[PDB]
RNA sequence: CUAAUAGGGAACGUGAGCUGGGUUUAGACCGUCGUGAGACAGGUUAGUUUUACCCUACUGAUGAUGUGUUGUUGCCAUGGU
RNA sequence: GAGCAGAAGGGCAAAAGCUCGCUUGAUCUUGAUUUUCAGUACGAAUACAGACCGUGAAAGCGGGGCCUCACGAUCCUUCU
RNA sequence: AAUGCCUCGUCAUCUAAUUAGUGACGCGCAUGAAGGAUGAACGAGAUUCCCACUGUCCCUACCUACUAUCCAGCGAAACCACAGCCAAGGGAACGGGCUUGGCGGAAUCAGCGGGGAAAGAAGACCCUGUUGAGCUUGACUCUAGUCUGGCACGGUGAAG
RNA sequence: CAGGGGAAUCCGACUGUUUAAUUAAAACAAAGCAUCGCGAAGGCCCGCGGCGGGUGUUGACGCGAUGUGAUUUCUGCCCA
RNA sequence: CCCCGCGGACGCUACGCCGCGACGAGUAGGAGGGCCGCUGCGGUGAGCCUUGAAGCCUAGGGCGCGGGCCCGGGUGGAGCCGCCGCAGGUGCAGAUCUUGGUGGUAGUAGCAAAUAUUCAAACGAGAACUUUGAAGGCCGAAGUGGAGAAGGGUUCCAUGU
RNA sequence: UGGGCCACUUUUGGUAAGCAGAACUGGCGCUGCGGGAUGAACCGAACGCCGGGUUAAGGCGCCCGAUGCCGACGCUCAUCA
RNA sequence: CGACCUGGGUAUAGGGGCGAAAGACUAAUCGAACCAUCUAGUAGCUGGUUCCCUCCGAAGUUUCCCUCAGGAUAGCUGGC
RNA sequence: CGGCGACGUCGGCUACCCACCCGACCCGUCUUGAAACACGGACCAAGGAGUCUAACACGUGCGCGAGUCGGGGGCUCGCACGAAAGCCGCCGUGGCGCAAUGAAGGUGAAGGCCGGCGCGCUCGCCGGCCGAGGUGGGAUCCCGAGGCCUCUCCAGUCCGCCGAGGGCGCACCACCGGCCCGUCUCGCCCGCCGCGCCGGGGAGGUGGAGCACGAGCGCACGUGUUAGGACCCGAAAGAUGG
RNA sequence: GGGGACCGUCCCCCGACCGGCGACCGGCCGCCGCCGGGCGCAUUUCCACCGCGGCGGUGCGCCGCGACCGGCUCCGGGACG
RNA sequence: UCAGUAACGGCGAGUGAACAGGGAAGAGCCCAGCGCCGAAUCCCCGCCCCGCGGCGGGGCGCGGGACAUGUGGCGUACGGAAGACCCGCUCCCCGGCGCCGCUCGUGGGGGGCCCAAGUCCUUCUGAUCGAGGCCCAGCCCGUGGACGGUGUGAGGCCGGUAGCGGCCCCCGGCGCGCCGGGCCCGGGUCUUCCCGGAGUCGGGUUGCUUGGGAAUGCAGCCCAAAGCGGGUGGUAAACUCCAUCUAAGGCUAAAUACCGGCACGAGACCGAUAGUCAACAAGUACCGUAAGGGAAAGUUGAAAAGAACUUUGAAGAGAGAGUUCAAGAGGGCGUGAAACCGUUAAGAGGUAAACGGGUGGGGUCCGCGCAGUCCGCCCGGAGGAUUCAACCCGGCGGCGGGUCCGGCCGUGUCGGCGGCCCGGCGGAUCUUUCCCGC
């Protein structure tokens, strides 16, 4: 029963919801056996990057994200063709490549070209026999040079330009914000019911000339 | 903490502090909300009104990201930007204005709610609010937008 | 018939006192009522009546306190009548 | 001591009754208030304010019936 | 009348006396025809009377067997706030306790059925519960099965 | 060892059966009477389901469904 | 300008101490305090203890308004408590409460359905009841007789206690 | 908590009721204590543990504290006071 | 001497069976068996509800409710 | 000031038994009313009933504070304790708060004083300032005439206390204005790369859980309500499978 | 993209002046106190005992008595207006 | 996390997701079809060799069969194929021979055996692991002071514990030279070609289901496709543009779940009416025809040393004796409460007991009770002894000192000599007008 002033409150309890109960106190072994398993395939891949495959830059979808930048599933085929890896070889040399992702703009695409230019500049290719190198690598860099990177490969951050302060123009002054974003608005909603109109007004002209 | 409970005082007393008369029965009164309109209709209409019936238009698969638009009052507009470029605007003796991308921060909309500082500032935003830009542009400053 | 066949109370005295004819379970018949199941301070028939060895009361039966022990013969307070 | 539709009570005389004439204030609106009351709702009612009107020479009076009764949430439907 | 309220109907008969019985009457509260009315035989069916018979009774007595009783051995249970003498008072309006009075003498045995509003069972009567269940029905809402139409399996020829 | 008898009234015809653990009855059954359905692609019924199954190794003098209750005697009127 | 005396009680866990005035009923119910009590954990008591822990008993000595507590004596034989915090499966007279035990009743009801026993002897610590003998009775062949089915499952048979 | 009940007075129904229903204040419920022999409510008075004093209402033959006053004036005889 | 009594073997199983019908019988259970589970079913109703002291201290009334043995609401209470 | 004091006496109101006077009915419980001829209770021991989770609300304590919070993840020999603790900061994603209002399209919280201009037309283009208005109360604080002093007076040295009045006014309260969103009524203007069935503005009422120089967030504790077996024990029943 | 410049906080220093030596410490001084060792060996100092010694505090092992003072209270005499 | 939200709901009670975002993990692919390739393909049976450790490789068969009603190779929506032209030779996966780095947080796993230091002195006790001590800065070891056992309570008595400690045996995947076999061309440009899953989608209706609301999903029945087509685009429909995917075939590790099982570790849990029903010959005894129901029940002592022997009795049972620290531990034996019962002792008793208040009597105990307290100063008497004060030396403290001297502390204060090479970290502040990508 209500008793005085209170919150209308619905648990949803009506259900046996005893016998399905969750309880965390397998939490910090599971943060243990996470943990070691992640140590264990950075030790089995000896010289490769731990976190795994370098992936793309890609922009949030909606319009409440759009304005950040984060990492992809895999570089798109549009970008591994005009950057000039295969399709086939990139999964071996540690590119992820997403094949079902197009490119609808061309700044995303030259952004993820230059990162995959700059990746297989980074890359230090071991020859396949360590005895015999075909076309892999200097022995002299690799033999030192080569060491596990930890944490994402080139970490995908949010650049923001910098905006140096400038003299107000007077055709910023005169600009009305409040008064276009209203207008912009009103001529959205009302496109298409003004070319219906402007139709049936050809058609009034041509029936009041004829 | 049990032992700082009304229970451990409680003990002796053959009640437990529910009455003789009435004593502490199962439900009465009913289950949760039961009987909102009939017999717990005084403390519903009393403390919650509005509560039955239904008000405007229903909307399916509502996406609320599609709606997200932070605000940022103009009295907090100069805190989106580092001491130092307020200073520096202010002792500048040139008609430089700062420009302070609201965007950036993780507004959307500028409301004017608060005075500006007399300084000309160029103001970076998806919407804005009448009051907004004249406030915003009587301290002569400009609006522009970005989508 | 008799002198007279007065009226009453005691958990409408009295069921571990009885009896069980009546009412008041379950079976059944009739009349009335109800569409029906069923109902009827309507009629009719058949229908388990358990326990006292406790306390008291009462009836009888031993005894007990006192006169040193014990016995015989007695008195009458009280109660009944 | 009649009448005012009705129960009763109150009220009423160049009235509030009777007979005429003109009418549609029985209309469109926002609030406040009273009554029951928890100072919740409904119903009913009072005083205003803004329109548009009626009547009267006018002052005014009128947003139903002289006053006290004559009535109805959520959800759904229907109309404007 | 196993059916009649009024009703112990009225008349006759049975008895000293009959709310009983039988016969009869019948505007029969509310008899009655697949059930009405009869009719032998039958009945651990209900009823009335007569003969005989008797302890059913007047009106109780005596006898027998087994108990009870006493003893040796053996040995429970129900029940139990505390307990256990009354009169009146007042009191939850019928006290074992309280008040006022009567009074009160260890431990016991055989009986007894007045009390302990004795024991047995969370009253089955009666009411309440927004507690049921068995059953019924044009209660509300359904449903198996059935009747009917349509589509499909589903084809080949003719006439109308 | 081993019937008391007689005159009647009510009910059920009889014999039979029945509420194991309160009712043995006038209750049920019964033969008799009467009605109803059905000719098998059927009647009545079971089955979650199969052209499944019982009556049926049956066929109207038979199955199935009802009422009343031997014999005798009657069984009236009403289809709103 | 203290000085023949060089001196002068207690106090003030300030969450402490002191003073003054008024007041004190209480079911249901609320609140505060608890140096009341139980169990376990973190600290602490250079804690206690086989020269005797817990527990239990006690006409022993006391303290507190009380919840309770301390100490003596006995028994016991291995562990236990104080303080500061923490945490509860934390306090019983009741529930026709649960389990266990024990009373009165009470040496009581009772060991009363189907006729019935008696004498002598033996064995034996012991005989109404066992065994043998004698007598008197019963079942009375639809048996208290002789054999089976079902069911039981070693009860069958000796010897011993 | 949302069963109330009682008393003075007012008061409705009822023949009345220790009946049913209202108003006002107080009380009992929740409350012990002195008195009414006894008693939820009447009269006095409300309560921490005590000593002294004094009262209330009520009493002062004996139970049973207190008239064991040379108390005052009358009335009254009851074989149900 | 019969619709007779009876052993064993079989068949029918729970909203089902079987019933010469009593709601009878269906393993001492029948107007719906027994067993386990859902299940610690729900209960406005009955019973119980465990240490001490100190301080404060009620209500049986209003309004609404398929409300009348219950609630919400206001009142009365305590604490801060 | 007196008496008495070791094998007999002295003190010990508690504690054991007994006696006497007064008082005293059996507890629990429901109830207007229980000693009740109302129910449970023969006795003793042990067990035995408001708990935990989640969600709210208010109060209190703590930290930080227009912010706050790592709770999920990750990093630190992987591990007696340690399943703890510590750290991350381009792990703060996100939650809650910082903005409301409308069914929605959407819109979205600053005014006051002093001037020259139109007509200072109930008012539009500016300037200068200040930065959430005012009234009545308002703890505290500030000023303060006049007094309170010494062995005494004519005359100033430095401050202490009382002080009538006066001032600035915290929080909070009442009231009047103002602003934001919805919705009515009236009305005249303005804007333009879209001259529109376009967009903006004003005055006066009225609806809002609003603004008007933030108070929240996290943690802990208490109380109350609620969903859960839900303080504990209790149906008659219903369902599934045997 | 780097590398610079600037700004803001910092971390150490070179330094002059300012408040203080502080609850951050040493050295010197001055006063005071204490301890150890000398000297001081007696009208000083200290230790224990005795007196039925005096003055102070607490208090008598037990049982008792008295006195005056003050607080409260109940009474009784005497006298004045 | 969105989110108790959008939505559903006698719009009542109640129910209720998804996308985006941040993370754990991360991995992709294969057919049918269309095509090309002399069926290129597969199974079985024989014989020979290498092998065995799960039965494979190689070879032969005028040896069978499967299969054109379609096996294999290329190839699959990310396009693919074939021809040209150009460019790049770049190097695959299996099973062993010997040996590493000895595999890995320092053995990869399984198993076995081992590795520090008091039983020192004196004592307590029935026994001790107790108590005191152990000169050299302290008994000895300690990378070991977890735990358990042992007659007590033990780092050093024993097992163990610590250790990138030791030894032995067995097992498994990791590189090199070789072995035996397979092992066959990749990319870019152009040209010419080729491109897809049907009683399925979709529609109607019915029933269930979902937050899915003029119908989210599923299914039954009926209708029943298309190919610039089809599906989706959260309000039914028509037209139109756009976006997005490509259904009706298939495989796939990781992160995730785990009240059964095998083997472990731990706990602010329970401590024999508790904790599992079960600490024990417990799913046992027992109950029911059956389904099923289902207990109670731990403890001598350090060690059985478990009472020899005598004696009464027929024996149970006793009296002595004996063991033990203890039988006042004697085989349901640790302790041994209450209710209840027996006996002994004291007291009492006709108003059932019991109780509150107040006394009295008796009794049991307590009081080191029994000539009753101490101690400060002073007076007197009788005695001792360093030494009392004051001075000298030394040490140590308290207080004060213009800082007397330092070392400083707070606060300013200039040159920044001093820090983006000769000090740091930040900044939404400006730049090559020196330097690495248009
Ligand atoms: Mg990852
Ligand atoms: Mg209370
Ligand atoms: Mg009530
Ligand atoms: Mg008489
Ligand atoms: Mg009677
Ligand atoms: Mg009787
Ligand atoms: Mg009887
Ligand atoms: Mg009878
Ligand atoms: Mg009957
Ligand atoms: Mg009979
Ligand atoms: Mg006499
Ligand atoms: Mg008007
Ligand atoms: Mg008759
Ligand atoms: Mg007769
Ligand atoms: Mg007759
Ligand atoms: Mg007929
Ligand atoms: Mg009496
Ligand atoms: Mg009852
Ligand atoms: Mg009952
Ligand atoms: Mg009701
Ligand atoms: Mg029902
Ligand atoms: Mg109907
Ligand atoms: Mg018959
Ligand atoms: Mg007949
Ligand atoms: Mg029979
Ligand atoms: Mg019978
Ligand atoms: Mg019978
Ligand atoms: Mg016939
Ligand atoms: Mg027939
Ligand atoms: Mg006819
Ligand atoms: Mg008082
Ligand atoms: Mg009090
Ligand atoms: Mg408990
Ligand atoms: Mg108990
Ligand atoms: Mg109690
Ligand atoms: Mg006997
Ligand atoms: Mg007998
Ligand atoms: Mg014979
Ligand atoms: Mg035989
Ligand atoms: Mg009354
Ligand atoms: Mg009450
Ligand atoms: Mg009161
Ligand atoms: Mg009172
Ligand atoms: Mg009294
Ligand atoms: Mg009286
Ligand atoms: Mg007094
Ligand atoms: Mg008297
Ligand atoms: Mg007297
Ligand atoms: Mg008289
Ligand atoms: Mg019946
Ligand atoms: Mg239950
Ligand atoms: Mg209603
Ligand atoms: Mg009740
Ligand atoms: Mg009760
Ligand atoms: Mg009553
Ligand atoms: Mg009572
Ligand atoms: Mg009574
Ligand atoms: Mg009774
Ligand atoms: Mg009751
Ligand atoms: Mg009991
Ligand atoms: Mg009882
Ligand atoms: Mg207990
Ligand atoms: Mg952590
Ligand atoms: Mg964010
Ligand atoms: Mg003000
Ligand atoms: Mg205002
Ligand atoms: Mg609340
Ligand atoms: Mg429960
Ligand atoms: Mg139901
Ligand atoms: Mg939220
Ligand atoms: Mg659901
Ligand atoms: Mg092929
Ligand atoms: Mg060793
Ligand atoms: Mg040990
Ligand atoms: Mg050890
Ligand atoms: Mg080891
Ligand atoms: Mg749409
Ligand atoms: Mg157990
Ligand atoms: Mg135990
Ligand atoms: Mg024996
Ligand atoms: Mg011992
Ligand atoms: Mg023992
Ligand atoms: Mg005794």
């Amino acid at each position: 029963a209500p008793s005085r002033n209170g919150m209308v409150l619905k648990p949803h309890f009506h259900k046996d919801w005893q016998r399905r109960v969750a309880t965390w106190f397998n939490q910090p072994a599971r943060k243990i056996r996470r943990r070691k398993a992640r140590q264990a395939k950075a030790r089995r891949i000896a010289p490769r990057p731990a976190s795994g495959p370098i992936r793309p830059i890609v922009r949030c979808p909606t319009v409440r994200y759009h304005t950040k930048v984060r990492a992809g599933r895999g570089f798109s085929l549009e970008e591994l063709r005009v950057a000039g890896i295969h399709k086939k070889v990139a999964r071996t040399i540690g590119i992820s490549v997403d094949p079902r992702r197009r490119n609808k703009s061309t700044e995303s695409l030259q952004a993820n070209v230059q990162r995959l230019k700059e990746y297989r500049s980074k890359l230090i290719l071991f020859p396949r026999k360590p005895s015999a190198p075909k076309k892999g690598d200097s022995s002299a860099e690799e033999l030192k040079l080569a060491t596990q990177l930890t944490g994402p490969v080139m970490p995908v951050r949010n650049v923001y330009k910098k905006e140096k302060a400038r003299v107000i123009t007077e055709e910023e002054k005169n600009f009305k914000a409040f008064a276009s974003l209203r207008m912009a608005r009103a001529n959205a909603r009302l496109f298409g019911i003004r070319a219906k109109r402007a139709k049936e007004a050809a058609e009034q002209d041509v029936e009041k000339k004829k | 903490p049990s032992r700082l409970r009304k229970t451990r005082k409680l003990r002796g007393h053959v009640s437990h502090g529910h009455g003789r008369i009435g004593k502490h029965r199962k439900h009465p009164g009913g289950r949760g909300n039961a009987g909102g309109l009939h017999h717990h209709r005084i403390n519903f209409d009393k403390y919650h009104p509005g509560y039955f019936g239904k008000v405007g238009m229903k909307h399916y698969h509502l996406k609320r990201n599609q709606s997200f638009c932070p605000t940022v009052n103009l009295d907090k507009l100069w805190t989106l930007v580092s001491e130092q470029t307020r200073v520096n605007a202010a002792k500048n003796k040139t008609g430089a204005a700062p420009i302070i991308d609201v965007v950036r921060s993780g507004y959307y909309k500028v409301l004017g709610k608060g005075k500006l500082p007399k300084q000309p500032v160029i103001v970076k935003a998806k919407f804005f609010s009448r009051r907004a830009e004249e406030k915003i542009k009587s301290v002569g400053g400009a609006c522009v937008l970005v989508a």
